[PDB]
């Protein structure tokens, strides 16, 4: 148990591109590739990432390297980030995985925005956060998903995920 | 997704 491990149950894998529960367009392991409603611009934004044509369609062996590319690039927007990195560095290593969560399904710019939950967070009052985080449209908008992170770092165990 |  580990963010590699967390996210495959939070996202699946798709070879195939999909929509969202907001109508967005994804595939592989949560890789957005656009929000723009066209089919076709998705596709295009595809074979930019792969570089190939795909027809919207990907190996599973793609899917793991963009996987990794994002679990990659979601750890660096955490540590370029001046609200977020103090509060990373200040967590044990369940709850580091449950902000990595955060940052790769909303970006560190969205996450940043959490003004009170990470002020709580970093204050180690979990019971004030798990309240804090619950008040976003985050939770409003993937609830299931919103409660299991919230129980992670409620509790620092991987107690949603078992 | 995504605070609000």
């Amino acid at each position: 148990m580990n963010i590699f491990e967390m996210l495959r149950i939070d996202e699946g894998l798709r070879l195939k591109i999909y929509k969202d529960t907001e109508g967005y367009y994804e595939i592989g392991i949560g890789h957005l590739l656009t929000k723009s409603p066209s089919l076709n611009a998705a596709k295009s934004e595809l074979d930019k990432a792969i570089g190939r044509n795909t027809n919207g369609v990907i190996t599973k062996d793609e899917a793991e390297k963009l996987f990794n590319q994002d679990v990659d690039a979601a750890v660096r927007g955490i540590l370029r980030n001046a609200k977020l990195k103090p509060v990373y560095d200040s967590l044990d290593a369940v709850r580091r995985a449950a902000l990595i969560n955060m940052v790769f399904q909303m970006g560190e710019t969205g996450v940043a925005g959490f003004t009170n939950s990470l002020r709580m967070l970093q204050q180690k009052r979990w019971d004030e956060a798990a309240v804090n985080l619950a008040k976003s449209r985050w939770y409003n908008q993937t609830p299931n998903r919103a409660k299991r992170v919230i129980t992670t770092f409620r509790t620092g165990t991987w107690d949603a995920y078992k | 997704a995504x605070k609000x």
